[PDB]
RNA sequence: GUAUGUAUUUAUUUU
RNA sequence: GGAGGUCAACAUCAAGAACUGUGGGCCUUUGCCUAUAGAACUUAUAACGAACAUGGUUCUUGCCUUUUACCAGAAC
């Protein structure tokens, strides 16, 4: 509602934890290959 | 020459916002003006916002602002 | 006479330089960000001193 | 990366309670000094800056200090660190060169952002300041490098 | 000057390096 | 010397006590760009400091002293900076000599470093005006003193006497009975200035008098420029020192002039 | 040599056939009449003008309109091109010759003047290099680079 | 008063003024380049 | 939008941010988004006003 | 039913 | 010296199916002919982006009190 000025992010926000996303089930024996890193934000900064 | 850019702790950024918000004084007379100039310059910054949405999978997002 | 020829490219360039500058600098006054693609130590004070 | 905990994020190395208060203290105090106390003067609202860049500066020489001069942690303990933005690799990359061994910041060796030339007033040794306050007579006119409040911030004072 | 003029000089700082007051 | 040259210069007021900015309630809304009240019309904000300087208590040796500045802190002049020695713009009474160096520039611009402009003000204002010197301030409003009277209107001339004589050099005060005002005149285009900017908006008497306790809620009293004398007499006084003025800075360009031949 | 150019008071402007006398074309496309017409030389231009205040550039290769040049304040009674810069000179009831840039249609510079309308303007290569005459009377004769009568 | 004009705007009392810096629409460049006859 | 094509523009080669980023009066650091999400609230909201 | 316009001096400018 | 950089600056990217340098002959520098060397990137259901927007002028329409704002096609 409008009469809520929205809160600031140092306080409110950074103590609160996430509280999981979607990802899936996936496997440990189809996808063995994908299962490491499919999921990381960008899902490989480094791989030589 | 061109060494880089310098990058800096995030406080800087939350402390300054975090003053400039309350402006009544005489000090803030620049940058007063100094808002109204970046309202060109706006609608670019949603843009540059709004594509890096973290998308469902992610939890939390880190990125590289820019800041005045 | 008919102003010749070795004469027109002189006049012809003393306004075409003029001219270019007057131009390089009405669009370098304003505001398009994507205008400047189209386009001096000079004091000696008193006598330098 | 990210300073948040979360799931992406490794789990901690194993040294790294021996060392947590001590980080912990310095990270009170940002959320300390970010807590928006109002003031009617630039000069101070300029200070006020002059605090976040202290104590980040001094996170840096400390984690610094324990990794390189005396070794008081693992390599893995110091990397994962880094990776979780505690400090900067960049200016501790400063600090392994030879002379900036003291420095203040990322700013105050800027060649390109001064108007002129370069490099605040902030690196100057005090022992030619000196020198123009002995010629001139005027002592030396300097305090605060207006980024930081460097004071002989070169590695011999 | 001299190495020995430095190290002793600047211990005069108030705080250490380098935001440390001179005077 | 040992009084300003001596020690170094105080604090006045801690700057937690510094004023409340946002100036208060004339009307609705508070407009953010400019600093003012919004709408509807009531009888205009003055009012008398909570302030003011103490010629020598409070001055004394500062920062800019160190380090060589020339403007001399206003809110030093009233007393009410918050820097303490840390202030770099002057903190005292312009001594002869300052003068000596500010004279240089101050054709265009005042002790306190701003910029005088050409054309005065409709009011005759505040800040000062380039084409002209003058020295010698309008005083009007004395009902700062609140409405005591006291007894004698020689009472106001000890009193203004009593205030503006502390800042420095002086040549005159000319109370008027008729009109309330005081005709004040100073040396130093200087002098003048730093008293304007500090007098401003002030109430009267001892650290206690009669309703002194009261003095906060008072007018204060308008500090102006003043403009002409119409007597003969003033008129014909001023044509002299001008005169003899010029008498003296023919010597100059005899100098340097004959010199160069 | 083959063809006219015709201003008209229809506002149209036809393009007629020099030896034979037929018509080859209409180019219409003006709100008032057309006082004046000018044909480039080295260009495949035609600066057309008339009395709405614009100075409306052709292309013929196409027999399309391209630029719009603007900014007098009344309408225009004389074109010119000068011949050897690539400028277009115009003029009109505003008392003021102005010199339009030909490619970024910045009036580059605007010649001071007479007290009446400018009936016409003579551009020459070389010196004065406008020469133009106004129902005051006179004739100016104008040196551009100065910037002023000469 | 209504009186038919006699008259119209000297350029000249609009060319003393300084500039103003608003960008119209139509002056955005296009057709940036001419062309020659052979 | 496959029958009127563009082929854009060669020399755009100054992207905003590399024109802007380069005058000392901006800062470069790392940061949450929803955070900026955040102050890019207030920043419009004191803007407009 | 209205736009529009006008004045709103309080704090003594030297004989 | 090697690896990297969500670093910078400067070149170049729509054309005879297309680039450049050089040796030699002719005309008189251009230009034509001959010989020779080298050609990253991007092109054939044609192109830098197996992606997809906005603006201006000009005509044709469509809503239809008039203008911004617009309906849907084309050319530039
Ligand atoms: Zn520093
Ligand atoms: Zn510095
Ligand atoms: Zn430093
Ligand atoms: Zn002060």
């Amino acid at each position: 509602d409008d009469d809520e000025p929205p809160l600031s992010y140092e306080q409110h926000i950074e103590n609160i934890e996430p509280l999981d996303p979607i990802n899936l089930p996936l496997d440990s024996q189809d996808d063995e290959y994908v299962k490491d890193w499919l999921y990381d934000s960008r899902p490989l900064e480094e791989d030589s | 020459l061109y060494t880089p850019k310098a990058e800096m702790p995030p406080e800087h950024l939350r402390k300054i916002i975090n003053t400039h918000s309350d402006m009544a004084s005489k000090m803030y007379n620049t940058d007063k003006k100094a808002f109204l100039g970046a309202l060109k310059y706006l609608p670019h910054a949603i843009l540059k916002l709004l594509e890096n949405m973290p998308h469902p999978w992610e939890q939390a997002k880190e990125v590289k602002v820019l800041y005045h | 006479p008919l102003p010749t020829k070795a004469e027109i490219q002189e006049c012809t360039a003393r306004t075409k330089s003029y001219i270019q500058r007057l131009v390089n600098a009405k669009l370098a006054n304003s505001n398009n960000r994507a205008s400047s693609r189209y386009v001096a130590p000079a004091n000696l004070l008193l006598n330098n001193s | 990366m990210p300073r948040i905990k979360t799931r992406r994020s490794k789990p901690a190395p194993d040294g790294f309670e021996k060392i947590k208060p001590t980080l912990t203290d310095f990270e009170i105090q940002l959320r300390d000094a970010q807590k928006d106390k109002s003031s009617k003067l630039a000069a101070k609202s300029n200070e006020q800056l002059w605090e976040i860049m202290q104590l980040h500066h001094q996170r840096s020489r400390y984690i610094y200090t324990l990794y390189y001069k005396r070794k008081a942690i693992s390599k893995d303990l110091y990397d994962w660190l880094i990776k979780e933005k505690y400090a900067d690799k960049l200016l501790i990359a400063k600090w392994r060169k030879t002379g900036y061994e003291k420095l203040c910041c990322l700013r105050c060796i800027q060649k390109n952002e001064t108007n002129n030339g370069s490099t605040c007033i902030c690196r100057v040794p005090r022992a030619q300041l000196e020198e123009e306050a002995r010629k001139k007579g005027t002592q030396v006119s300097f305090h605060q490098c207006v980024h930081c409040g460097c004071r002989g911030c070169a590695s011999t004072d | 000057f001299t190495k020995s003029e430095l190290k002793r000089r600047r211990k005069t700082r108030k705080g250490d390096g380098p935001w440390g007051s001179w005077s | 010397m040992t009084s300003w040259r001596d020690k170094s210069a105080k604090v006045q007021v801690k700057e937690s006590e510094l004023p409340s900015s946002i100036p208060a309630q004339t009307g609705l809304t508070f407009n953010i760009w400019y600093n003012k009240w919004s709408q509807g019309f009531a009888g205009n904000t003055r009012f008398v400091s909570p302030f003011a300087l103490q010629p020598q208590l409070h001055s004394g040796k500062t920062r800019g002293d160190n380090d060589g500045q020339l403007f001399f802190c206003l809110f030093f002049a009233k007393g009410m900076c918050c820097l303490g020695p840390k202030c770099e713009y002057l903190h005292h009474i312009p001594d002869e000599e300052d003068i000596g160096k500010l004279a240089l520039r101050t054709e265009v611009l005042d002790c306190f470093g701003r910029e005088k402009f050409a054309d005065y003000r409709e009011d005759m204002g505040g800040i000062g005006s380039f084409r002209k010197k003058n020295k010698t301030l309008y005083v009007g409003g004395i009902d700062g003193a609140l409405n005591s009277k006291h007894l004698k209107p020689a009472q106001i001339e000890s009193r203004i006497r009593f205030v503006f004589s502390r800042l420095g050099d002086i040549d005159r005060i000319r109370y008027v009975e008729s009109k309330n005002c005081g005709f004040v005149k100073f040396k130093y285009q200087a002098n003048a200035e730093f008293a304007k900017e500090a007098m401003s908006n002030q109430t009267l008497l001892l650290p206690s008098d009669k309703e002194w306790d009261d003095r906060r809620e008072g007018t204060g009293l308008l500090v102006k420029w003043a403009n002409e004398d119409p007597d003969p007499a003033a008129q014909k006084r001023l044509q002299e020192e001008l005169k003899l003025e010029s008498l003296n800075m023919m010597v100059h360009l005899i100098n340097n002039n004959t010199n160069s031949a | 040599n083959e063809w006219f150019i015709t201003g008209s008071n229809d506002t149209t402007m036809k393009v007629w056939d020099l030896a034979t006398g037929k018509l080859k074309t209409t180019l219409a496309g003006h709100v008032m009449t057309v006082r004046d017409v000018a044909v480039s030389d080295r260009h495949p231009y035609l600066f057309s003008v008339s009395e709405d205040k614009t100075v409306k550039c052709w292309d013929l290769e196409k027999n399309q309109i391209i630029r719009d040049y603007y900014g007098h304040l009344s309408g225009v009674r004389t074109v010119s091109i000068h011949p050897t810069l690539d400028l277009i000179a115009t003029a009109g009831r505003d008392s003021v010759i102005k010199l339009w840039d030909m490619r970024t249609r910045i009036p580059v510079i605007t010649l001071v003047g007479h007290k009446g309308p400018i009936n016409q303007v003579q551009c020459t290569p070389v010196d004065p290099q406008v020469v133009s005459s106004s129902t005051d009377a006179t004739v100016r004769l104008w040196d551009v680079v100065a910037g002023k009568t000469m | 008063s209504h009186r038919p004009q006699l008259e119209a705007r000297s350029g000249a009392k609009a060319a003393a003024y300084t500039p103003t810096g608003i960008e119209h629409a139509r002056l955005l460049p296009g057709h940036t380049t001419l062309k020659y006859r052979k | 939008n496959e029958l009127h094509p563009t082929l854009p523009t060669n020399h755009n080669k100054t992207k905003l941010l590399k024109s802007l980023k380069n005058t000392k009066y901006f800062q470069q650091t790392t940061i949450d988004w929803v955070e900026a999400g955040l102050q890019l609230c207030r920043q419009g909201h004191n803007m407009l006003n």
